[PDB]
């Protein structure tokens, strides 16, 4: 017998500023919702807008595609929630796509050992950007960390890349096993996950 | 010498729009964070009426002398309320020391990257015609207005419009390093 509770617009995200993605929660205490419905209207426009998509970003969720994303164009969005018995609005959320950008994580970590002769042995790291950032252009721009620690070593080792995707590394301690990870962050935005580990065993020889 | 110039441009613009969204968060933290003043920064900057690209295609399909053009628009548009914000920040009695000192720096930063600017368009288009048709800010007398309310939500849709054009004027620029510097392979 109840209507659902007041929903709430909890997160956006743009990973590539061309497309970005809303998710919204129940507001518990209140009875279940059968449908939602998210609409929205832009700054300097006067039209209400739906949803285009709301598959695309898995459950309770709002996906953007490139037809309907613009920078420096505030979206002005709410959901309702409704039933049988009634229905509830979120509060309106004020969202602009160039302010929640964080990028997915770079791929293809992978790392080696190279022993020139006579001059630093080193450790080069090599990785690539997450797909579907636009880079070639200067559409994206995206800057990278890398870290590395032993296990068991209480503090990781960043070194900061900027916009390489590629870095060496001179001064590791032979015979200890390092774990390494990448992050990358566009010029201006927040910062991705750490990519998965890759392992490198740095040989006795060094 | 291009690319030494596009990269100091570059280096100034991803500086002063860094500078200028910190400059608003702090004011926004330190005089409207509780409010509606979000809601009333809507649709309300002077430089909305240039046509202005809002994404990736329109930017690729924006030729490069009208893409420079307007840039440079941009940023001659932008010396007036400069010159006004620091006037009037400087002017207080108990000016908030943070917010004055970014101020400043955007002021001659935005000078010195448009003289970069200038110097670009001379190498790579150097018959442009030497005509200013920018927009004008004149929202001086509400920056000045005794009601508080008024006077910080003026200041408060300045530094949101100025966080929002330093952010567009170093995205073209970077578009714009890209396209004539490296036919697109950055
Ligand atoms: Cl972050
Ligand atoms: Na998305
Ligand atoms: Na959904
Ligand atoms: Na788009």
């Amino acid at each position: 017998m109840l209507p659902p509770g007041k929903p709430e617009i909890f997160k956006c995200r743009s990973p590539n500023k061309e497309t970005f993605t809303c998710w919204w929660r129940p507001g518990t205490d209140g009875g279940l919702p059968t449908n939602y419905s998210l609409t929205y209207h832009r700054e300097g426009e006067t039209l209400m807008h739906e949803c285009p998509d709301y598959i695309t970003g898995g459950p309770n969720s709002c996906h953007f595609g490139k037809q309907y994303t613009s920078m420096w164009r505030t979206y002005i969005m709410m959901v309702n929630a409704t039933n049988q018995m009634g229905s509830s609005f979120s509060d309106e959320l004020y969202v602009d796509v160039t302010y929640i950008v964080q990028p997915d994580p770079p791929l293809e970590l992978a790392v080696e050992v190279k022993q020139p002769e006579d001059r630093k042995p080193y450790l080069w790291i090599k990785w690539s950007p997450p797909t579907l950032i636009d880079l070639k252009t200067g559409w994206f721009t995206l800057l990278y960390e890398i870290r590395l620690k032993p296990e068991k070593a209480a503090e990781w080792e960043i070194h900061f890349a900027g916009q390489q995707t590629e870095f060496k590394i001179l001064s590791l301690h032979p015979g200890q096993k390092y774990l390494v990870q990448v992050r990358c962050k566009p010029d201006h935005g927040y910062w991705s996950a750490w990519s998965p580990a890759t392992f490198i065993q740095i040989p006795s020889d060094f | 010498m291009l690319r030494d110039l596009f990269d100091r441009a570059v280096v100034l613009s991803h500086y002063i729009h860094n500078l200028s969204s910190e400059m608003f968060s702090e004011f926004d933290k330190r005089y409207t964070h509780g409010r509606g003043f979000i809601t009333k920064a809507i649709n309300s900057c002077h430089t909305s009426s240039l046509a202005t690209p809002e994404d990736k295609e329109q930017a690729q399909q924006m030729n490069q002398k009208d893409f420079l053009s307007l840039i440079v628009s941009i940023l001659r548009s932008w010396n007036e309320p400069l010159y006004h914000l620091v006037t009037e920040v400087r002017g207080m009695q108990e000016a908030p020391e943070a917010i004055l000192s970014k101020a400043v720096e955007i002021e001659e930063q935005t000078k010195r990257l448009l003289e970069r600017m200038e110097l670009i368009v001379s190498q790579v288009h150097p018959e442009t015609k030497e005509n200013e048709i920018y927009p004008v800010w004149s929202g001086l007398p509400s920056l000045q207005m005794a009601d508080e309310e008024s006077r910080l939500s003026a200041y408060y849709n300045l530094l949101h419009c100025l966080r929002r054009d330093s952010a567009k004027i170093d995205n073209y620029l970077k578009l714009l390093k890209c396209r004539i510097i490296h036919n697109n392979n950055c």
